[PDB]
């Protein structure tokens, strides 16, 4: 991979480095940003030889202020070899990208359905001791 | 009640009259309020069916309706206009 895109759909990618295996063993990897990591899932130094690396977003809220930019980039210290990867993140936020009004109602109706129950059976009471209440002076 | 009773189809036909032309300065009044409410709270809900559902937002092949040169959008001013007169005829036809 020339560059790398992580986004709602794309939530990591996976990415191979190649090398010599002396090279690939002593292989440090260092992100631009603490909101982009990469992880080593498999190593090969079977022909040809690599090292995969699983790279994906710590924070999706992040990625949610606007396109982050960054650079991945993988350093040999026996070699003084590097490669630096460009890693855009694009989140455009998930059940859409808030604010206060009309997510507001849905989760406050689950949040608060003991309270919206309680007000219920306070209010059936209270139009049941009321029409008592008529029915013992009118 | 009225203070003259009268057969039910002149009742309405008299009346039916007056409700489309109610409906349609209603409706224009409605769409106009919510024009207005939409420029300063439309990001917000527009901002709660893209965060636990997953959708994307189409910066380049539409203009956003949060912008003034967007719901300014004639054809769609005219459709929203429409609805709500079908919205509220139909409405206060059950009503009257």
């Amino acid at each position: 991979q020339a560059e790398i895109l992580l986004s709602n759909h794309y939530t990591s990618s996976e990415i191979r480095v190649f090398g010599a295996p002396e090279v690939l063993e002593n292989l440090e990897v260092k992100s631009g940003s603490p909101a982009v990591l990469a992880f080593a899932k498999e190593k090969s130094f079977g022909w040809p030889s690599f090292i995969t690396y699983t790279v994906g977003v710590l924070d999706p809220a992040a990625g949610s202020q606007g396109p982050l930019s960054t650079t991945l980039t993988f350093s040999s210290p026996v070699t003084n070899q590097a490669i630096a990867i460009p890693v855009t993140v694009a989140f455009v936020v998930d059940r859409r990208g808030p604010g206060p009004y009309g997510a507001s109602l849905f989760q406050h109706f689950l949040d608060s359905y003991q309270v919206m129950f309680f007000t219920l059976f306070a209010l059936l009471a209270g139009t049941a001791v009321m029409i008592i209440a008529y029915h013992t002076v009118c | 009640f009225p203070i003259i009773q009268q057969y039910k189809f002149l009742r309405f036909r008299r009346s039916l009259l007056l409700l489309v032309k109610h409906s349609c300065v209603e409706s224009l009044f409605l769409v106009r309020n919510f024009c207005i409410l939409y420029y300063f709270l439309g990001y917000i809900p527009k901002a709660w069916i893209s965060t636990a559902m997953n959708l994307h937002i189409d910066e380049q092949v539409h203009r956003p309706l949060d912008t003034v040169s967007g719901l300014l959008n004639l054809s769609l001013l005219y459709h929203v206009w429409l609805c709500g007169v079908f919205l509220l005829t139909t409405w206060y036809v059950s009503w009257i």
